[PDB]
């Protein structure tokens, strides 16, 4: 079965730093697409981080571009997720999502768990 | 088959008049002993239309243009009218509606034909047991994203077509608006009263269509009989008006059926006939409309300044402002 | 074609970004009947809903998808970012750029031909005043919402033109002749008494109109036969009195009825009740 | 022409029902059952009118 | 705001709005208000505040 | 700052709403003396979800 168990969330102050995993296994990691889902306290979903097949290209939502770092793990295939530059806007739960990358036109997120993460001071 | 016609020959394009052909039921409402006005496509009384003849070796089959929706009659006794490929640029890029009417079913298959050049069905060995059978099918072999096919109730079938005088008789509409074939028809085979067509039968319509392509062009597609190598084209003959943005006077009977129209547009005595709304016009004089000089083309005149105007400096401008003191651009 | 229509589950969903009707009412959908429904569906970007309805312009209503200005029917628009987005922008989605003029509306495009900008013909290749109309989409999950991919169907129904082939979620009941009834002959809605009519209708038509142009006659849906819709309601009510001073009886005069309500005597004005 | 005076202006006046005048359609209850009574009262109110 | 405000007119007027009893007459302090409040020009804000 | 027309948020989706054509004031003030209890004055019992 696959599995996304994400862990790493917790307080920050405004303008910290915070870093976020997602122990992810029961697929192969690299034929699956990778990317970061926040959902704020009365609000949505949102895509905040995105990393192709390979890791070759790494993509920032604009609310979160040039502050946040994506990275990936290619031995032991966990996600992972540098947030720097933190802001107080960005409470929301901090999950986990993986595409399908079934023939390039359906996509299918295999959301995870996520781990409560709340800005405040 | 790409092999065109063997007996092919030019002849010029011999007209017609149609004396009242061409009137079909706006609407799918029931009216009763009124004389209703509607103003919609028509096809106009008193006009040229081409008379298409298939004879003994002379023959042509055009590439008709589509203005705003075409009539069509057949003066057949054999049944060699079956289609009409229609479209732009005559392709695969559109669709073509057929009848293939083998004497079996009303076969239709409206769909994007494998396109033909000089297309034909036909019957053939007719000197001794000929039982109305064809093989060349080389009208439609393949046809990718068929959209459509419809099949209808098979009708009396009038193999029995009388030499000599005119009796089988068809009366097509062919338009578009709004990506819809509102294909009107009417299958009338006349009573020998004085040998043409004269005298008044109205349309109706059958089938529609949500196609939505541009049409400017169209064809007709054939077969051959003869008592096409040692072929010729049958004995038959087709007909070809184009319909116009008219406005008719309509005089539906006690029964409901339109048994005389008027033109409006015609002449000023029908014109006076649309205006009083009646048939029957009494002595008098009588005010119809205005008289309306055409204009001719359309004239700009704007001065000449060729310089822009400072949209960039405005636009893209560096220092902004804001609301407690807006910048007045003067252009 | 040929079913019937729970417009109300389409409706109460909350699923849809955008359900904005034109002809219609959206809940009077459910008891007004059709005759041909089409549905269009499409991917368009974010923003341009804006550019799906009677009248606008733009690139998407310009171009490639014009409604019509006399338009009856349902837009619904709802956000697929979740199942249309890819991680390098979904390339399996396009739209036509560049268009020689307008488009007449409900008419599709398959075109190919090069956009030839400048004055040069292209000869079938791209490149320097050779534009290719067919542009993609980029549809990338992290984007803005503007840009994000919204999946839309065009509910286009033709009404009041035929009979109906699509009809709502209502029960049939008896039909009742010779009475005056408050009547819903398959959409429309009429008050009068139904009688055995000697019309003959055409089979493609339903509905006779008189001079007023109001439902005259019609045909029953259900078994396959023709009416005759007369209205009530005759004429008008006239008091005939003495003088105040003289009495306190009356008469009353029903103008041109037959004695229906009901001494009561027919004159020939109508129905003459307490004289 | 007494006669057919009077009878023409009935028949003009029968005819003028049949006549949008700027709403929908020129049935009263066909917009009764259409449109909400927020917008049937202006296509109503043109009828009238 | 002091009065009607008539369409394009701009109000560039350094008199201080005083909205209480205390003479001004041109200085900030007791209770002499001043509605020329600054812009934000942050990056930090939502999208609907900017 | 969720107690306005049309937006969303814990006020403005389980238990109030505002309409858009509402006119008046919203008035509070620092109330920390008025309400607070030692412990919590967990006597105003209210409906999270
Ligand atoms: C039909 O064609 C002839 C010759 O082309 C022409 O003289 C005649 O006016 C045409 N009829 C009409 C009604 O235009
Ligand atoms: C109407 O139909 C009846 C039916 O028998 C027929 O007898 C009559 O001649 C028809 N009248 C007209 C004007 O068509
Ligand atoms: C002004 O700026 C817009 C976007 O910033 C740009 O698309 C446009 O071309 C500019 N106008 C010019 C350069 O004239
Ligand atoms: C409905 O049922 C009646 C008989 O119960 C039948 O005559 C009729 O054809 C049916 N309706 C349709 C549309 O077939
Ligand atoms: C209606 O009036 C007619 C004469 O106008 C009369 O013969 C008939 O009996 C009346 N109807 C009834 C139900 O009494």
């Amino acid at each position: 079965q696959l599995q996304l168990v994400e862990s790493g969330g917790g307080l920050v102050q405004p303008g910290g730093s915070l870093r976020l995993s997602c122990a992810a296994s029961g697929f192969t990691f690299d034929s699956h697409d990778m990317a970061w889902v926040r959902q704020p306290h009365g609000k949505g979903l949102e895509y905040i981080a995105t990393i192709t097949s390979v890791g070759s290209n790494t993509y920032y939502s604009d609310s979160v571009k040039g502050r946040f770092t994506i990275s990936r793990d290619n031995a032991k295939n966990t996600l992972y997720l540098q947030m720097n530059s933190l802001k107080p806007e960005d409470t929301a739960m901090y999950y986990c999502a993986a595409d399908l990358s079934t023939a390039d036109w359906r996509a299918n997120w295999a959301k995870g768990q996520g781990t409560q993460v709340t800005v405040s001071s | 088959q790409c092999v065109n016609l063997t007996t092919r020959t030019q002849l010029p394009p011999a007209y017609t008049n149609s004396f009242t052909r061409g009137v079909y039921y706006p609407d799918k409402v029931f009216r009763s002993s009124v004389l209703h006005s509607t103003q919609d496509l028509f096809l106009p009384f008193f006009s040229n239309v081409t008379w298409f003849h298939a004879i003994h070796k002379r023959f042509d089959n055009p590439v008709l243009p589509f203005n705003d929706g075409v009539y069509f009659a057949s003066t057949e006794k054999s049944n060699i009218i079956r289609g009409w490929i229609f479209g732009t640029t005559l392709d695969s890029k559109t669709q073509s509606l057929l009848i293939v009417n083998n004497a079996t079913n009303v076969v239709i298959k409206v769909c994007e034909f494998q396109f033909c050049n000089d297309p034909f069905l036909g019957v053939y060995y007719h000197k001794n047991n000929k039982s109305w059978m064809e093989s060349e099918f080389r009208v439609y072999s393949s046809a990718n994203n068929c959209t459509f096919e419809y099949v209808s109730q098979p009708f009396l079938m009038d193999l029995e077509g009388k030499q000599g005088n005119f009796k089988n008789l068809r009366e097509f509409v062919f338009k578009n608006i709004d990506g819809y074939f509102k294909i009107y028809s009417k299958h009338t085979p006349i009573n020998l009263v004085r040998d043409l067509p004269q005298g008044f039968s109205a349309l109706e319509p059958l089938v529609d269509l949500p196609i939505g392509i541009n049409i400017t062009r169209f064809q007709t597609l054939l077969a051959l009989h003869r008592s096409s190598s040692g072929w010729t084209a049958g004995a038959a003959a087709y007909y070809v008006g184009y319909l116009q943005p008219r406005t008719f006077l309509l005089k539906y009977n006690e029964n409901g059926t339109i048994t005389d129209a008027v033109d409006c547009a015609l002449d000023p005595l029908s014109e006076t006939k649309c205006t009083l709304k009646s048939f029957t016009v009494e002595k008098g004089i009588y005010q119809t409309s205005n008289f309306r000089v055409q204009p001719t083309e359309s004239i700009v005149r704007f001065p000449n300044i060729t310089n822009l105007c400072p949209f960039g400096e405005v636009f893209n401008a560096t220092r902004f402002a804001s609301v407690y003191a807006w910048n007045r651009k003067r252009i | 074609s040929n079913c019937v229509a729970d417009y109300s589950v389409l409706y109460n969903s909350a699923s849809f970004s955008t359900f904005k009707c034109y002809g219609v009412s959206p809940t009077k959908l459910n008891d007004l009947c059709f005759t041909n429904v089409y549905a269009d569906s499409f991917v368009i970007r974010g923003d341009e809903v804006r550019q799906i309805a009677p009248g606008q312009t733009g690139k998407i209503a310009d171009y490639n998808y014009k409604l019509p200005d006399d338009f009856t029917g349902c837009v619904i628009a709802w956000n697929s970012n979740n199942l249309d987005s890819k991680v390098g922008g979904n390339y399996n989605y396009l739209y036509r750029l560049f268009r020689k003029s307008n488009l007449k509306p409900f008419e599709r495009d398959i075109s190919t031909e090069i956009y030839q900008a400048g004055s040069t013909p292209c000869n079938g290749v791209e490149g320097f005043n050779c534009y290719f109309p067919l542009q993609s989409y980029g549809f990338q999950p992290t984007n803005g919402v503007g840009y994000q991919p919204y999946r839309v169907v065009v509910l286009s129904f033709e009404l009041l033109h035929a009979p109906a082939t699509v009809c709502g979620p209502k029960k049939s009941t008896n039909l009742v002749k010779n009475k005056c009834v408050n009547f819903n002959f398959n959409g429309l809605t009429g008050t009068g008494v139904l009688t055995e009519s000697n019309k003959k209708f055409l089979p493609f038509q339903q509905f006779g109109r008189d001079i007023a142009d109001t439902t005259d006659a019609v045909r029953d849906p259900q078994t396959l036969e023709i009416l005759d819709i007369t209205p009530c309601s005759f004429g008008g009510v006239s008091v005939i009195t003495p003088g105040t001073n003289t009495s306190n009886q009356v008469a009353v005069l029903y103008q041109d009825v037959n004695c229906t309500e009901v001494n009561v005597f027919q004159t020939r004005a109508g129905c003459l009740i307490g004289a | 022409d007494v006669v057919n005076q009077n009878a023409q202006a009935l028949n003009t006046l029968v005819k003028q029902l049949s006549s949008n005048f700027g709403a929908i359609s020129s049935v009263l209850n066909d917009i009764l059952s259409r449109l909400d009574k927020v917008e049937a009262e202006v296509q109503i109110d043109r009828l009238i009118t």
